[PDB]
Order: structure tokens, then sequence, then C-alpha cells
RNA sequence: GUGGAGCCGCCGCAGGUGCAGAUCUUGGUGGUAGUAGCAAAUAUUCAAACGAGAACUUUGAAGGCCGAAGUGGAGAAGGG
RNA sequence: GACCUGGGUAUAGGGGCGAAAGACUAAUCGAACCAUCUAGUAGCUGGUUCCCUCCGAAGUUUCCCUCAGGAUAGCUGGCG
RNA sequence: GGCGACGUCGGCUACCCACCCGACCCGUCUUGAAACACGGACCAAGGAGUCUAACACGUGCGCGAGUCGGGGGCUCGCACGAAAGCCGCCGUGGCGCAAUGAAGGUGAAGGCCGGCGCGCUCGCCGGCCGAGGUGGGAUCCCGAGGCCUCUCCAGUCCGCCGAGGGGCACCACCGGCCCGUCUCGCCCGCCGCGCCGGGGAGGUGGAGCACGAGCGCACGUGUUAGGACCCGAAAGAUGGU
RNA sequence: CGCGACCUCAGAUCAGACGUGGCGACCCGCUGAAUUUAAGCAUAUUAGUCAGCGGAGGAAAAGAAACUAACCAGGAUUCCCUCAGUAACGGCGAGUGAACAGGGAAGAGCCCAGCGCCGAAUCCCCGCCCCGCGGGGCGCGGGACAUGUGGCGUACGGAAGACCCGCUCCCCGGCGCCGCUCGUGGGGGGCCCAAGUCCUUCUGAUCGAGGCCCAGCCCGUGGACGGUGUGAGGCCGGUAGCGGCCCCCGGCGCGCGCCCGGGUCUUCCCGGAGUCGGGUUGCUUGGGAAUGCAGCCCAAAGCGGGUGGUAAACUCCAUCUAAGGCUAAAUACCGGCACGAGACCGAUAGUCAACAAGUACCGUAAGGGAAAGUUGAAAAGAACUUUGAAGAGAGAGUUCAAGAGGGCGUGAAACCGUUAAGAGGUAAACGGGUGGGGUCCGCGCAGUCCGCCCGGAGGAUUCAACCCGGCGGCGGGUCCGGCCGUGUCGGCGGCCCGGCGGAUCUUUCCCGCCCCCGGGGUCGGCGGGGGACCGUCCCCCGGACCGGCGACCGGCCGCCGC
RNA sequence: CGACUCUUAGCGGUGGAUCACUCGGCUCGUGCGUCGAUGAAGAACGCAGCUAGCUGCGAGAAUUAAUGUGAAUUGCAGGACACAUUGAUCAUCGACACUUCGAACGCACUUGCGGCCCCGGGUUCCUCCCGGGGCUACGCCUGUCUGAGCGUCGCUU
């Protein structure tokens, strides 16, 4: 709110006069002349607490949270139950972790990067982006964005040759440095495992910016891959091993009901 | 208007503080603002090095930060003396100059002759026609970039002492105790006293 | 997509240079298609339209296979009338209802030295746009 | 059934976040009610005319009032 | 007749003017009116917007320019 | 096991009505309101616990004796990009890792063994380990014994087990340690022998030590300063008409 | 008496210039409250803020130490993070509250009076010309300023003058022109891809479907907007170190103009007064035995003076040089001109104002101050007939629609009219329980079981059983070929044509030096480099295991479809 | 029976909620950062063929010129279509113009009264005779002209 909504004369009237207390304009001629001003109920008053610019817009989070968020968005874009239950149509594409050799960094004319999405099988993705060409609900298209669309593949490289000019016109793609990468395009919605597309020069640089687990990693400062709470996570396997069940006492199987 | 265990504070908002508020809305755009302004400054000075002047070598005051080796804001007026260049022409070269700066010690006068002699040695002059007073040949096969960055010769270098291991000898293992510091602070709260009592002592006659 | 940071993208301020723009802007943004034969014999995609061409309706209730000249082009309301395309009033006055020229198709165009020069610099700024295919 | 161009479910996010009251704010509508009322300064009547249409307009006739410190004749300020 | 009155002119807010009534100063006067400080302050009145489930009070102690208010212990709930 | 058609079968809600029974008008302060207490003629829309700073505790997450770039800088000029990523001799600094006294200032490790100075209430040297001891203490370890179709020969298993052992965290107590003070006392050292320095033994004051738990971020609750849940004075001041 | 020179002053519609007033968000100088808080109230707080007054500028103010410090010292101003809610102030209550270190952003320094030297070597105005544009410069000639002091060199970091020493001739502005420019100098105008394809829905399509094996077309162009409804291709535009057109700039190189610099030694010169300081008073400050400012009285010195945060005397030491001046950048910007955006509001909201809004209206004035958006795709805005004096109707007509008819989208509630049903002396309404009537729905109406298996009665087709061929799958195996995982080593292999790291080592390696007697001595070392060693990650055989969500072939088992 | 009342519903009124729309706000950021005596800001009055407001203007008045652009403006008429003339319209905007008041400037503010100079016509006029034009505010700076002083002198008398 732009200033004091008080820019108006009021006092109130006070006394009896069989009037509420409210603060009244002053004078007389025009309607605007008894009417209450100023105060969260009003007609033209001021409204309840009106926001500040100095709201604290902004949020912190310390670096090694962002580089864990990070870790845990790109390797589950490399689980085909995970990146299909996001609504990526990955039936039929090969080896999840699509690579592609370092020549597409130097396509330039977009013929080139719709066919190389048909020869991977990853064109049909981008098929279900157009069939999601729907227009905004509510009140946001007068706040200019009219038209709601769906993510489809990113495509992570490095070296841009021209891979940012051949894909810019494709709808629903996205393009990412493998050296600068953001949790708000590989995690669209905050929900994790998004269809991602590789490069060869882009994927051996993982190697040397987030490291294994034996060296640290030499493009960060400080930085080792995050521990790991469990090794063995599958709990079908554990429950059913033959060391917990030479321990286990018996089922208890029998129901034993209200006996009337 | 208290309560149970607390703190007990003292806001500072007493006063007409909404009218005086800094939003940091424009810090971004602040910052892209003054990286243009050192991009259009760099190709501007085009040969010369970015962040200007050589600085000088200086040991912080006080007993906090004594330790350790800061740049300065420009050679005493001694340097150049000893150096051997000219104090109208050090600052047109890329040498700050601070004539308001003493070096009332030798190790830190000569640490600051020797960073001088130092820059004179890696710096290469352009003539104007190729007349060179003073100057040799082309420049250095074309100088082997165009502009340097964040300092001339990297003003800190805070650098220790190797000291590899001693065998710990007698006399050293005896002697310089926490009581060599307790006798050494009486000594110094007591010198003023006794000194006057020598002078009653002496007037006895 | 855009990316030039000095011309807009909202609703509202697109609009509204719209229906206030200049009457040398609004013939501009009154433009209408060629025919077939006419733009690969001119090799230009469209036109502005004036007051003699001759065009026949491509959309609403008058359409197709009814060549016809224009005969009074509204800026004012970013409309054109054509001659055979009428309206009976109550009256009985028939009156023309008008068409947005977008709508149109010019068949045949109206040449004097201003538009002889406007079709040449038109054309020839597409086969510079040719050369760039290397 | 009306309506004529937008809308919703799920997982997270964010609030100018849900009304019966504040002699609340603004707008609208009742009942009272076809009610109170249209009663200070004496008074109207006949015929006619024009008009779709006359207690009130006009015109004639009668009867009255103001009664020259005027309900008459002109001005100043004010109005425009 | 210390008469009634027009226009002109003078005096202005803790000021004016008053044959004095705290009268009068633009329907405002035991301190005008306009705008701002200002959304001033109130231990004091009024109001405080959806559902279900579970638990559930106190009006007593001690101190306070304290007595329509607080602080403190008791009573409660929530988390373990 | 039986019965029933073209108007009859079944059905319920914001349908109407009838009868029996029960039933005073809500909100609100209050010991008590249906009140001869106040607000409310009716309807629609609006309408009152917000943000910001500080602090406390709870909870979730990351790292961990550390932790955090928040302020700068770097990246090609990119819509989204007022984002994201990076720095590391950019960690300066903040908070924590050490307390204590007004200050000068000082500043947290003990127990077992052997030897000798009058083993003299006082002590000194050396080794060995090394955060004391007592009482409870989840868990764990050992466990005599016992438990199955014929008796003597042996090994995994399993469950019961009196008792014993090592005892986490935490609680209570005793002892010690550091800083301030107090009483009592003797000894030791010399960048120089003094109205010097250091030590002891007892009792006490401290928000201390006794093998560290913090930091950053998010959320919830509480309190405070701000117009501060909303509305309300009689006023005071400044400058004008 | 007069004449003249000056000195102090007057007049002019004298020749030529300048100042006034507005805006005021940000900046500078003043001046200045009270609400409020303290649960009262006086100091305090609010607050040196609001209001008042005066000045600017695109920034302004500040600014090159009469500084900080106290140790190995830093080195103009402004700004940011910290210092820090800290030292300090305070009915020591409520509350208030800096600075220096340190890390950054930006960085730039200078000038005069005095002191003396130089024949006033200086400046202003007018007259004509060398040469000139868009006019100001050197020159030629008088009238002034000025010795009561213009100009040159000169500044506290020292300066000057003279010897001697070793070097050097430079710079600035104008003048055409040629070449660039870092997002690729700026301004303006005019242009640049691809479906209006076939069928179909509709008032009208921008809908729905469709485009052979090149994926119907374009795409560095799928921002947005108008378009008879939802458009990459219909049309503006957008993309593009895209072109072409005109205009305006920053700096090459011909002619002006301006031209001795440094070093050592010697001699000589050297600084701002009613000011500092003190006393007192009032305000201000965190400034406390007085931080700053001001009035008044007193009033300096020259080995002086200021400061060194507890008044005072002595002493030593540190530090700066006051009472004159200028100065870019980093910083501020709720007014102006042009913009771009948004997790914002959507006509009782958002500015008071989406509209003929600071308007209508009100007040003598100061001043107060609204309400009010939407027919339709297009007016196609209802011709004509008839009733009435007209308003108003009945027809007719336009339109997808008048059930959109000129405040006309949608059209709620309160309230009213009328119709239909029902009911009625305990004002009405309500809760529980039934009954009756009405509306409506469901089944379809004495006609609703649905699937499974079995034995039946006739009808029609073809696997299976079992084997042969077959591709694919599951499972298990010597883990065979490939595979890795953990320690244990070696070839120290690649370490010198290997990475990272190390407050490991090497004064016999290497680069300029410091210490004593041109050299010598490791004679003790400084900063920089080299390779030795430890701790980790890369290749080959050796060994241990595991064949793990790492697998392919081989033969087996039993599925499987053809 | 008929009215009156009550409750539901259908339809019509009264009313302008709701939803949908948005040439407006609001906030943030960026570039620039510019008024005036050569007459500013602001105010008054006037200007169109039919014009009240708003908006745009200034007696050249709903705009002239110039350059770009290239056929309209539009509620209705009227008139130029010519554009190998100069060309409608619109934008731009550098050339010209810009009534009265206002710092507001001859004095006043009552459209009041002047005072000098020059030019046209009347007394061929100097001496308060119609019209046109120019000048006439205050402070202040440098210079010039005039000259005040029992101010300080000099030569003279
Ligand atoms: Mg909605
Ligand atoms: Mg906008
Ligand atoms: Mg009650
Ligand atoms: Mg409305
Ligand atoms: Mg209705
Ligand atoms: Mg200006
Ligand atoms: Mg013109
Ligand atoms: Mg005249």
């Amino acid at each position: 709110s732009e200033l004091a909504g008080h820019q108006t004369s009021a006092e109130s009237w006070g006394t009896g006069r069989a009037v509420a207390r409210i603060p009244r304009v002053r004078g007389g001629g025009t309607h605007r002349s008894g009417q209450g001003a100023f105060g969260n109920m009003c007609r033209g008053g001021r409204m309840f607490a009106p926001t500040k610019t100095w709201r604290r817009w902004h949020r912190r989070v310390n670096t090694t949270q962002k580089r864990y968020a990070i870790c845990s968005a790109l390797a589950a874009s490399a689980l085909p139950a995970l990146v299909m239950s996001k609504g990526h149509r990955i039936e039929e594409v090969p080896e999840l972790p699509l690579v592609v050799e370092d020549k597409v960094e130097g396509y330039k004319k977009t013929k080139e990067a719709v066919l190389l999405l048909k020869k991977l099988k990853a064109w049909n993705d981008i098929k279900k982006v157009y069939a999601s060409q729907r227009m905004r609900a509510g009140k946001g298209k007068m706040r200019n964005r009219r038209r709601i669309q769906r993510r489809g593949p990113c495509i992570i490289y490095n070296e841009d040759n021209g891979i940012i000019k051949a894909f810019r016109n494709i709808p629903g793609i996205t393009l990412l440095n493998v050296s600068k990468l953001n949790i708000l395009k590989l995690a669209p919605g905050g929900h994790v495992g998004r269809f991602c597309i590789w490069t060869e020069s882009a994927f051996r640089k993982l190697d040397e910016l987030y490291g294994t687990w034996r060296k640290a990693a030499s493009l960060k400062s400080n930085y080792n891959l995050p521990m790991h709470k469990m090794i063995n996570t599958d709990l079908s396997r554990i429950l059913k091993s033959p060391e917990i069940q030479r321990a286990l006492r018996a089922p208890r199987k029998k129901i034993h009901r209200r006996v009337l | 208007a208290p309560s149970r265990n607390g703190m007990v504070l003292k806001p500072h908002f007493h006063k007409d503080w909404q009218r005086r508020v800094a939003t940091w809305f424009n810090q971004p755009a602040r910052k892209i603002r003054r990286r243009k302004a050192r991009q259009a400054k760099a190709r501007r000075i085009a040969p010369r090095p970015a962040s200007g002047p050589i600085r000088p070598i200086v040991r912080c005051p006080t007993v906090r930060y004594h330790t350790k080796v800061r740049a300065g804001r420009g050679f005493s007026l001694e340097e150049l003396r000893v150096a051997g260049i000219h104090k109208k022409v050090a600052r047109t070269i890329g040498i700050s100059v601070d004539p308001r700066r003493r070096n009332k010690s030798t190790e830190s006068l000569q640490a600051n002759v020797q960073r001088l002699k130092e820059y004179r040695s890696k710096l290469i002059l352009f003539p104007r026609k190729p007349s060179a007073p003073k100057k040799g040949d082309s420049s250095a096969e074309e100088l082997k970039l165009a502009t340097q960055l964040t300092g001339p010769v990297m003003p800190v270098r805070n650098v220790y002492k190797k000291e590899k291991a001693r065998v710990i000898t007698e006399e050293e293992k005896n002697f310089k105790a926490f009581a060599s510091l307790r006798m050494a602070r009486a000594n110094a709260r007591l010198f003023g006293i006794r000194a006057k009592r020598a002078k009653e002592a002496a007037e006895q006659d | 997509m855009k990316f030039n940071p000095f011309v807009t993208s909202d609703r509202s301020k697109n609009r509204k240079r719209h229906f206030n723009a200049p009457s040398h802007i609004r013939r501009k943004i009154m433009s209408s298609p060629l025919s077939k034969e006419l733009r690969q014999k001119y090799n230009v995609r469209s036109m502005p339209i004036r007051k003699d061409d001759e065009v026949q309706v491509v959309r609403g209730h008058y359409k197709g296979q009814q060549i016809g000249k224009v005969v009074q082009v509204y800026r004012k309301k970013y409309v054109i009338y054509i001659e055979r395309v009428q309206r009976e009033k109550a009256n009985g006055t028939t009156v023309h209802v008008g068409i947005h020229p977008s709508k149109v198709v010019i068949t045949r165009l109206k040449l004097d030295k201003d538009r002889k020069k406007i079709l040449e610099r038109k054309a020839k700024s597409r086969q510079v746009g040719k050369e760039k295919g290397k």
C-alpha cells in the first residue's frame, strides 16, 4: 500500500448524536461528507496492517544442503521408477542415463535438434508438452502469464557451441551447464526425478565436480559426496536373510475373537 | 508486562524508524553496475594493470594485528629515494606514493625497496615514438597478455618461517620461565618508585 | 522468445498501444496477405491495404469467390469496406458491413510511384536473408 | 433450468485466510402508511375562447383586498 | 437621546473587543476555525469470522501510590 | 412358505399440513439474564491477532570442535537470470571452544608402585598408567543347574536359569581442580637481592573444570519494542485563515 | 580668488553584463516542539526529529591530518560488513549510545597569502586589420586596473640561488581526413521465415481430426498482442556480431602555440591573531573535572602551538602544524523525463481519481472533496401497420440470442405483484415422533437372480494329450571366457616425459644479498626455485574371496507364443 | 363460498451482489537527471463549418514551416486528387510565431493616468492634438560622463 491511506481529514463525532464513533470526513456538499473514513471496516478506509515492502522475501540455505539436494536430484534422474513416476514418458528410450556424444554441442539449426529427440526416442515427451498447451486458470492471466506448460527433458552440457541455439525453440525443454546446476531446474515443483539428456563431456565432469567417495571434489574446494546412512536398503532381503529368521520366534497368526 | 525467565531486552525502536529504513533491493543491480564500471575502465586503461598501482608492504598496528602484513597506501618518499626513482615520476609509471608515511625500522624499509626494484624489473614501458631512454627492444615478445588482475605483485604473501627441529639444550630447558614474566612485570611497575627512593637515600649527608 | 529488454510482453501495455496508435502506425497494422499468384510474382508476403485494391474475403459470413474492390478504409475502427458486401437495414437503405483486413486477400494491387518502391524494398530484404543461409 | 469463456482435481508453496452482532462501514429495501400532512395574513363567482383534456391559463362581467409609513413607482448592495 | 442606521476603516486566538453577562469574535467560545505532528494515549466500554476429537480451570498466597491493573506461587495444557 | 398390473409399488430430502410431547431471544459483561440490563428493523458486499527486530524453549535438516558468506568478488552480453553456480592466503568477523576479579591481573589431571630426608600433623625422586570413589542403573557378558521315542558314548542349536561380572545416560553423595577473599604458617628462585617473584595448609564467594556440542537454516509457541487484534477520548503542540 | 592632483562620496532611461521566482524526492545552513514513554510527574524520552525559514546541484556535503595510535605501528574523504547494542551517558530509572584496529567498494591529488628574486615581465576595455567558419585566439594602436603589489618560479612531502656531475629535447589545444567502437557508440525512419491445405463442429473460427518411410511447413523466429472463441505459420511483431537510409560523437596525421630536466655539495630562506588559549554562561554530545558550538569578559607564544579520552604541578617521549583555498570516483534519490518487470489489487479492491477527477459540489477563506467501468462479432439501434394527444402498447422486423432494446453482459438477497397447492382463535417459528397430501425419482409393473462347475438334448468348429521346428523369457551350475570388491604386497613401475597435499627433510643443489679479516671463510643466515621423504589416486603378473541391483556365450531343467 | 393472513413453488418486478473481463493503479528495478528576465511555474481569457466539457493550442490560435511517411479525415457536410509538381493523413520537430496576468518591469491596478524618441497622415512643429513603433522596475558589478567636499595637498592670488 502506497503511503498512508489516511490522506483524508477525519475526526470522530465522539459525543452523542446517535452514530457510531468511527471518524467521519469533514465538510459538506459532496457525498463524501459524513462517511466513515479510515479504519479496516470502511469503504475508502485503510486496510488492516498494510503490507510493507521490507517483509523478509529472500531465504538462506547453507551451501552443503544445496549441494546435498543436487546430489539427491541427479541420482533420482537415473532410476526409471522415479523418472517415469513424475510424468516423462521414457518407455521407448534406451539406457536411462542418456548420454550422447559431444558433436551435439555444435548443432546450430533446430531441424538437427528435433530428429535427435526422435532418434533418441525422447520426442514423445515433447509431444506430451504440446498436449499440455493449456491456458491459465484464475487471475494470473491479467498478471501476464496466460499459458501453462509442461517441463520436458533437460539437456546438460558444457562448452556451449550452439547447443543453446538449437534447443531454445523446442517447447518445454531446458538447458543448463554441468558446471552451474540448478535445483529449480532439476527438481521442478520440489519433486525429484526429471528426465535429463547428458553429453559425454558433461557426464565426465561430474566425477571431478562432486568427487567420488574416495576423493574429494576438485572443482569445489572442500566438498566430498555425502555419506550414506544405509548400505543395504531392500528389507525384503534383510528380513528374509538366514541370520534374521534364525533369531525370530514364530509368527502368531491366530485371531482369537471375543468369546460370547 | 514481562513474564517468567527470559532476557531483559532494550530494543532501539522508540524513534521514527520506518521513514529511515534501507531495503537492499537494488543490491543485485548495483553489483552488475559496478562490474560494468570495472570492465569499461579496464579497457580504457587497456594495457595498464587493473586495480591500478603497486601498493607497499604494511604491518598492521595493534597488539591484535601486528603479526600480519597488509597492502598500504603508497611508498614513503624515502623508498623512492633509495630505490632511485623520482616522486613525480613514480605515480605516472604506476607506483602509489604516500608522502606522509614514516619508516622507523630498517627491516620494513628494505622490503619495500626490494618490492619496488622487483616491480621495475618486471615492468615494460611503452614509448611515444620509439626513442627508448632507459628502455630496450620490442615489448617483451608482446608482453604475454594485456592486463593483470587484483594486484601487481599479490600484496599479502604473509609468510612464516621454517625453523626445522632443535635439540632441547641445557639452560634453555632450565631458566626461561613464567617467573621471568612475573619478575619482569614487577620491575616495570616498581621502576619509577625505587628511583625516587634512591634520591631520598643519597640526601642523608 | 523475446530477448530485447526494451520491448514489452504485457497484455495491458500492448493493448494500449494498439488502440491508441497514430494513424501512420495504424496502416502498418492493417496489413493483408497477398494471393498465391501475386506472392509467386512479387515474392512478398503481405502489404498494407489501400483504397482501390481488389479483394476476396476469406473468413466470416461472406467467404470466397467474389473478387471486389475495397472502397473505404476506417482506420479508427480498423475496418475496410468492400464494394459488393453490404447489408440491408430495416429502413431499406443498404449499407456496407465492415470487415478486418487480416481476413482479406488482395488479388490485384494498385500501383503508383510509391507502391512500386515499397514492394521493391520488401522484396530485396528477403534475398539478403536467403544469403545468410550459406 | 438460465448463462455465454473460461475452469478444476492431486503433491508441495504462499497469504489482505471463512462473519450475525462492533449505537460497525457502504449500498439497497421494508413495516409504520396511502398515514402524519398539503389550516398565519377576510374571497371568490358567471360566461366565453384556445385546447385531447380547465377549480387554477387568458378575456370580459360582478364581488372583494392592499389603501399613498402600499401588495403602488424607481434605486443601492447582492444576483447574473 | 449614553438615539437608530448604511457603506468605509482599525484591532485576531492565551489574542482581540467587552456600560462586565466569562458576554461576543461567521448557527462554533470558561479559549475560534483549517491543515499537520497523528493511526497521539486509555489499567476503560464495544466487537473479534470453519468443523470435529481429546484434556481442562481460577476467583487464593506474597509484593506494588496497590484496591476495575500487574508481578509471584497455586490451578491447566502441551512436549517429552 | 405365501401374497400383488397399467395405477399402482417403493423412496427421501430446506415441500405443505395435522396431531402428541418438549420448548422464553440471541450476542454480551456478570455471583447470577427470558429479563422492567445493554447492542440487534431487514438484506448484500467490506470488516478485526499482521509484519519487522530481538530473545527464550520445543521440533525437523545439514555439518560438527567447529560452523556460517549474510558483505564483497568471479563467470559471455542473454527470456525465465533481482535466480543459480563458484571463491578459501576472500573466514576479516560473528557465535562456540575458559573461567574469574572492581581492577592490577591470574588462569582448570589425578590415582597405583618403590626409595629416602627426625615416613617429622609436614614431605621429595622415579616408574607405571591416567578424568577419582561410593550407591542405584536400561543394555550386554559369564553362568552352576535344568529341559526331548531304549539304555553308555559327543558336537552346533534352542529356551528356562539361582548367582556373578563390566557398568551407558542420569540422579544423590564424598574427594579433587581453577579464580576471588580470609585465617595460619614455613620454604624456594634470581635479567640482579627488594616497602622482590613463586609455593603451602585450612574455610569460604563464582553464571567455573572434571575427555567438547556448537553453529547455520527452517518451523511452531511465548514475551517484548514498533500504529501492533480492531474502533473510541477530554487533551497538548506547530503553522495558518 | 583660481587652477590641478588625489582621497572619500553622489547622480544617470550612461556602455556592457549579472541577481530575483518556481520545483524541493535526495543534499546543505539554521530554527525547533508537543503528543508519547517513564504505568503518576518535573531531568530524561520522543528528538535535534515534525512543522517554520533560507540555499543549491545531477548529485550534494566531506576531503589531502593542528589524524589514529602506544607497536615490528598505521596514513585524505565518502560508502559497506564488522567493531556493537560495545566503552560510555541516565530520577545509573525508563531508556540512550559512538570510535579506533580489521575486511572490502572507489581510489588522486593539489593551490595561494607570506618569504625573497625578476626594469609590472600581468590584466581589462575600445579602434582597425593577417586569418577564419558556428567565434574566440597570439599580433598592430590608445584609454583604464595596478607599487596600498598584477604576473613568473614557490608550499612545509621542503624551497631557492650558485658551483660541479652525468643526460635530454618535449608537450598541449584547435584542423581536415583515414581506421575503429567490446556487447559490439547513441538517435530516427522504413523492411526481412513458415498452412490461410483437406474433412468437420459453429452466428463466426483461432475447435476436433488428418498429412507415405523423413516424419505435413518454418524455427538463432513456440515472447506477446489485435484478430466474429482458445493461432508458431492470417496480420504487427519477436529471433538474428541481420541488411540497407539519414544524423550526431571519444581518440591517427599536415600548420598554431609552449619548451631544460635530474644528482650531490654548499650558502640562504621558511608561513595564516580579536585567532589559539582561559574564565563564565546557554545549548549540544556516549564524551563522563565540560565532545562540539555560540555569546561575553580576558587575551597569547615563537626549541612555539595543538593533541595524547580523570582536573592539577614537574619531567621525558610520541605525534601533527591550526586560525586561507580547490578537488573526480565509490554514496543518496517516495519530485521530474523515458522505461522494464511482478507468487500484487481487480471497480465497497488498487492512487482521492480505470470514466469530461483534484472535476461536480461545499465553505468568506484557509481548505474539504465524491459518485460514476461492461448492448453486440457488427448498429444490424426496431422500416412499416394499428390504438392513444403523447408517454406507452399490439404486431412486424434485425440478431446465435431483445429471455442482450441505447447505466442494455451475468442478474443474488431483502421487498413486492400474481398464479398454483395447502392451512388458519392461544403472535410466529422451533426440537423429537409419526400420519396425511403434493412434487419428483427409481424399478415395471401378481414377469426379474447373476456368474461357477457337473450330468443332460440336438447343432457347429478346432486345439490340446504327446513329439518335431522355433524365437523369447525364468531359474540353478565349474564362475569358463569377460567382472569387480576389500585389505596384503611387489615391479618405486608411470614418480625425471604422475596427480593432490604436507608449520617433513637437504647450511654438501641453485638465484641477489647480510657478517669479519680486490678476494677468502659456511663464516651464521633472508626471500624464490629444484628433488628427497611421508599420507592419499593411475598401469602389469602374483594372491584371498564374492560372482553380489555388473554381465554375454556355453550345456541343463522346466515355461512360452508362432 | 369470497376476502384477509401464513408457508412453499412457477413467472414477472424492485434491486445491483456474484462471476468473467481490464487502455487503471500499486510496488520494485534501470537509464537520464533538463526551469526562468531571451519572461518560468501557475492563473486568466480566447481559438473549430456545425463545439459544452476534456484534450490541443495563442489573433498564424483544434495549429504554420521544415524532414520522415505515402492516401486518408470521418458524427455530418464541404472542397482540393493532383502523389514523373509541393504529397492527403499521421508522426517527428531543429525553422517561425507565441493575447493578458504572473519574479512581472513607467506609476497604479480602478483594461486608470502617463513621460521621452522616431514614423504616417492635420495646425507642414516646436508649446499635454489621431494611429503605429521603441524606450521608461529594483538591487548590483566593471568602465564612462557629469561634480560634491572649512577631506589631504601643490602651484598661484
Ligand atoms: Mg475463480
Ligand atoms: Mg504494468
Ligand atoms: Mg442473554
Ligand atoms: Mg458498482
Ligand atoms: Mg426472481
Ligand atoms: Mg538544474
Ligand atoms: Mg506543418
Ligand atoms: Mg508607443
